[PDB]
């Protein structure tokens, strides 16, 4: 389904913040001892309105909130980091979790190369 | 249904259908992969204390949940709340261990006093998330600052400064609540939700620069003359 | 291998508990603050022994209590959320986890209809 | 080898084979897999108290481990032991957060008393399980209600009362314990394996409607004259 | 990139300890009241530097540290047991992630032997 | 970059790159996936107490962090530290829950004392992990047995005897530290780094034998005369 932002209003510009595990460590900051503080590990960016996606994201957290406050009602965990690695499992068993028939809708294998070294023989 | 999965489609973004299988699609990596918080903010929530405070409540009986996210808004407005009963004891749980505050606030609201708290956990009215560092949690922590949103699942395609603004509270989560604003520990203005963070620090100068501070050993408290989102006793007049 | 019940006696009829992450809420209650307590978030259900399952499930959860205490005795994680996870990740590899050679007896890939479309041209 | 894992093949429960590999076998999502708890209750084990905690045991050496479960089975029978030392030292660690008792009990026999409890943790004597609300641990946890059980995992194919039961307990954990069925605070039956939970309940109606209550401030003490599964001093005569 | 060990020594021989989740029990030791202590649940072994792999582990630990290190200050989870399942994800992702193209680079299928099942036709 | 993973290949240890895919590359369960843990002491560090303390340090506002690991190295030397500041305080946080000792160890470098512990928390100084019981932390523990060392993660090819050795210690983590090797609680020994982990056993050893003990109710230090890795007051001389 396609997302319909109906919020009462929208801030179109997204100052964010993050982490990055692959950081391309300066000398010796990568050690712990000498590292940043935990209020310095943080990197920054802006990302604008463009294709509407920045209120298209406000208005998804929004729509998330239900299902993703029954999942956390069920789990007995106290906290979860698993979600995304399992929608990761999720996807490929949509994909690769039965056999496999060639130019059926749910097998992404495309034969043309093999079928084109086919026809040259 | 099941959690949806932000993904884009067309120069939109849009709900992965679960039931239909897209093969254009291509994931390669679990960095393709993002956990992201909005503010409530973002989507024109009235932010002053009186307004916020009236969205939170107390709960027995539902345990504490929480997720983790991996990238947030800077937020403008956060709070932090310190609130006993009349008794004396806490109100609100100790942060757990790796439970820090939320790392981008330009005004953090803490509040101090006391409130019934009819309940063991203080949860978000509307289902909203309380968001800290890289935690979302369904309840509020102890004297830990918090920024209110939600939270968004995706796929991705292949200086700073704070200020702290302190207030006073008694009847915490009532229908009759009331706010005083600090100035000094015998300082105080009473709070009204027209008040923007911006107006309540001139305020605070203002006193300051003008002699209005308490000069005795008591409370002084003044009444503010009458006399929009963020990104677009005595008296006084 | 397949289940053989060796218990003393077996209770046929299975009233079971659970919960559902995917609960179609009515309302507001799937907000926490408005939801349902800790002692009202199970489902029943009742099941009988159609195909002996539920004395083969009593029977099967008996044989597993080894392999899952010396699993626990290995594991440094003081609880575990992680098996069924693991065992679609496992379920993939032993699949997907290698060169899938067509036609092979380890290989989940049915070429019957790209056979059909080239025997067609 | 490895943790079995239940299938349904040919209108039957099996084990699936890792060394062998079956294409036919579909696996679309995680929602397929659930690991489930079950009663040994379900196998005929005798669930009276004095025959239920000879199965326990207390050992020193050995950490205690949990792993969840998505789903249980309605028990007849569930236990919650306040085991003290002689000297008043707890024998029983306190529920660790996040561990409920188990969901559903028809009787739950709540057993206090002593016992040389000459271990740091209670575990099953013949290796299964303690089972909570949806966790299952090695150990018994103060106070909490817990089923005997084991665990199943397996690939799936593509109202509600309680009654409390109170016993005091000498000797707790020894070859030779003994166990008191609780009336009131000074009346008490001596307890036999034979009991079944229904008679107790009765018997103790009928010492209430007939008057066999303590009359004295003292401790009274009646003995029973001797005068199948669930699912299919003084003496009285 | 090969491993290039550049420690001032190299212990060649490798004394270790582990454990193991499939051990053969005899008897009732699986039962935990029953079964080792904390200090015996260890196996041990001996492994000396046939094709210089214990140097190379040491050198390859020694260069995961800084990786390893970064990946550790980006987390908010206070133990991780979650790298190697999340490696086993990448790993499928990275070959069954996308539309698998026959005789391409990035796909892993061989088609021979259904190849040589039409020459046969 | 992402966390290097090792492999085999042309007979010889290997990065995999990520960059490149290999379909001849084969993982069929994540059994032949490894996380190990490999001890400093094999690549030739100095193990006597004053310098391996010189490589750990105090340091504040970074929260300790931890990783498992599924096999370890039969350590020469681990250490096991029992710190307080002068007031009394202790300066190294208990273990937490499920954290146990380097499980095997030829000697146990006890070291109690006093420092100034200007941090929160201890880590090592060159990026290290500190070895525990199957988990790598980046900090030490108090009173817990580890090995200094670091991780690696593989794809596999498809008696026990310890000693305790104790030390007391002033001014720890410090540019002047000093260290005694304790004979008993009355006599000590002038610890020096050349003094290896089997010398000083023979130095206690003929210390008792002898009669150098002390003899008084009073501390007796002795000095020692100045009369290759391990794999290949009064005077004495
Ligand atoms: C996702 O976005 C939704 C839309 O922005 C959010 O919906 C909000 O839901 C809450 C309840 O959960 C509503 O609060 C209720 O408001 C009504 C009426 O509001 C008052 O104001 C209106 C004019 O707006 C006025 O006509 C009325 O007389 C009321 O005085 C109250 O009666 C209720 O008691 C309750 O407070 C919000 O109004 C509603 N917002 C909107 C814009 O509709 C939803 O909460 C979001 N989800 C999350 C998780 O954040
Ligand atoms: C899975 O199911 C198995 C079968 O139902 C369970 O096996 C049980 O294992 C325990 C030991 O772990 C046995 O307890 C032992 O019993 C013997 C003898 O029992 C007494 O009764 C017999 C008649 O049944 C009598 O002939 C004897 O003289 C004995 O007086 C004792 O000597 C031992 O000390 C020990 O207590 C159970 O008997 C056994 N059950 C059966 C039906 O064989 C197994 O425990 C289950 N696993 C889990 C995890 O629940
Ligand atoms: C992975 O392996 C690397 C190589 O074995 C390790 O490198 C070590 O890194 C630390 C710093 O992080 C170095 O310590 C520094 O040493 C210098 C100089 O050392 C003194 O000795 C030299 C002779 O060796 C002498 O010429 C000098 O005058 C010095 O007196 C000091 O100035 C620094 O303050 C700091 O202490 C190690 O020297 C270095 N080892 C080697 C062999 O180069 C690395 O630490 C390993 N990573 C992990 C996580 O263990
Ligand atoms: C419309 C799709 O937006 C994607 C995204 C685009 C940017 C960057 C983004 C992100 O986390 N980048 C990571 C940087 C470090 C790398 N190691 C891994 C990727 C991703 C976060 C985001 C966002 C932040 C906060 C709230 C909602 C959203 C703002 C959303
Ligand atoms: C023989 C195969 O039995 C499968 C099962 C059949 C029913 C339902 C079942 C189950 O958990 N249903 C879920 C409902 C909510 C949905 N969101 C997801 C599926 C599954 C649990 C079960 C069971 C319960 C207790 C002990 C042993 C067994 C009794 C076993
Ligand atoms: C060069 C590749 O070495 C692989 C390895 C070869 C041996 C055994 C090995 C291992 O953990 N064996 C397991 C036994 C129990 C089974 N259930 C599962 C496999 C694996 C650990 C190792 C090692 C130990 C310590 C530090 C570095 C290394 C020494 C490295
Ligand atoms: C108290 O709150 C209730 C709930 O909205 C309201 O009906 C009532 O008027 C309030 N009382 C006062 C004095 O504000
Ligand atoms: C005001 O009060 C707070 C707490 O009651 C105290 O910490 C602070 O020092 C006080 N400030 C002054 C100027 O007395
Ligand atoms: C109020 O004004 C005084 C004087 O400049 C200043 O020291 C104080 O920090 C101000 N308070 C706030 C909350 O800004
Ligand atoms: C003393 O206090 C009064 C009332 O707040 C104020 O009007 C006056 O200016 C003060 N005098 C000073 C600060 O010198
Ligand atoms: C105590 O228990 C042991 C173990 O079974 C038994 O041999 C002994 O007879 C028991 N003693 C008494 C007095 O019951
Ligand atoms: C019986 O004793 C319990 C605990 O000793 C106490 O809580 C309860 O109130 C008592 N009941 C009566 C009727 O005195
Ligand atoms: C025993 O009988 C009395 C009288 O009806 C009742 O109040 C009490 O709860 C009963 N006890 C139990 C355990 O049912
Ligand atoms: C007093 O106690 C005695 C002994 O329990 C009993 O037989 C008698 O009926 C009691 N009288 C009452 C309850 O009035
Ligand atoms: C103290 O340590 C510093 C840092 O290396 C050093 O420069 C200084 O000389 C030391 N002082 C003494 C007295 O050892
Ligand atoms: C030496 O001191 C330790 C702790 O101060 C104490 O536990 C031990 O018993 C003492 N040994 C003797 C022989 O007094
Ligand atoms: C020192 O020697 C005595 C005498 O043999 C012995 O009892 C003691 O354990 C020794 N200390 C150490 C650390 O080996
Ligand atoms: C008494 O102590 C002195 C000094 O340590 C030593 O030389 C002498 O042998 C001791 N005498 C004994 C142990 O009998």
């Amino acid at each position: 389904e396609a997302i319909v932002n109906a919020q009462p209003k929208c801030n179109p510009n997204l100052h964010y913040w993050t982490t990055q595990d692959e950081g391309a460590a300066i000398g010796l900051a990568w050690i712990p001892y000498f590292g940043p503080a935990a209020e310095g590990i943080y990197i920054e960016g802006l990302m604008h309105n463009q294709d509407g996606l920045i209120c298209g994201l406000r208005q998804l957290a929004n729509e998330t909130t239900q299902a993703l406050q029954l999942f956390l009602r069920a789990t007995t965990e106290l906290r979860t980091f698993s979600i995304l690695n399992r929608k990761a499992i999720d996807f490929l068993l949509q994909r690769w979790g039965g056999t496999c028939h060639i130019l059926g809708p749910d097998c992404c294998i495309e034969p043309a190369d093999w079928t084109k070294n086919i026809t040259d023989k | 249904r099941s959690i949806p999965l932000g993904v884009i489609h067309n120069s939109a973004l849009q709900v992965s259908d679960v039931d239909k299988l897209v093969c254009r699609d291509k994931l390669s990596s679990t960095n393709q992969l993002r956990s992201v918080g909005l503010n409530l903010e973002g989507n024109g929530v009235a932010t002053d204390v009186p307004s916020a405070t009236k969205r939170w409540g107390f709960r027995s009986g539902v345990p504490p949940k929480v997720v983790n996210y991996e990238a947030g808004e800077w937020a403008e407005n956060c709070y932090n709340l310190e609130i006993k009963k009349p008794d004396g004891s806490e109100c609100l749980p100790a942060a757990p261990d790796g439970i820090r505050g939320f790392p981008r606030c330009r005004y953090v609201h803490k509040v101090s006093g006391t409130g019934p708290c009819a309940g063991d956990f203080a949860f978000h009215k509307e289902g909203a998330f309380f968001l800290y560092d890289r935690l979302a949690s369904t309840v509020i922590y102890r004297g830990t600052t918090f920024a209110e949103g939600v939270v968004a699942f995706l796929i991705l395609p292949q200086g700073y400064y704070s200020t702290t603004i302190r207030y006073q509270a008694t009847g915490f989560g009532t229908n009759e609540t009331e706010y005083l604003f600090e100035v000094d520990n015998l300082t105080y203005v009473q709070l009204e939700s027209r008040f923007t963070p911006q107006f309540l620090l001139q305020l605070n100068e203002t006193i300051y620069t003008s002699g209005k501070r308490s000069n005795t050993t008591g409370k002084l408290i003044w009444k503010v003359n009458p006399e929009w989102a963020f990104w677009e006793x005595x008296x006084x007049x």
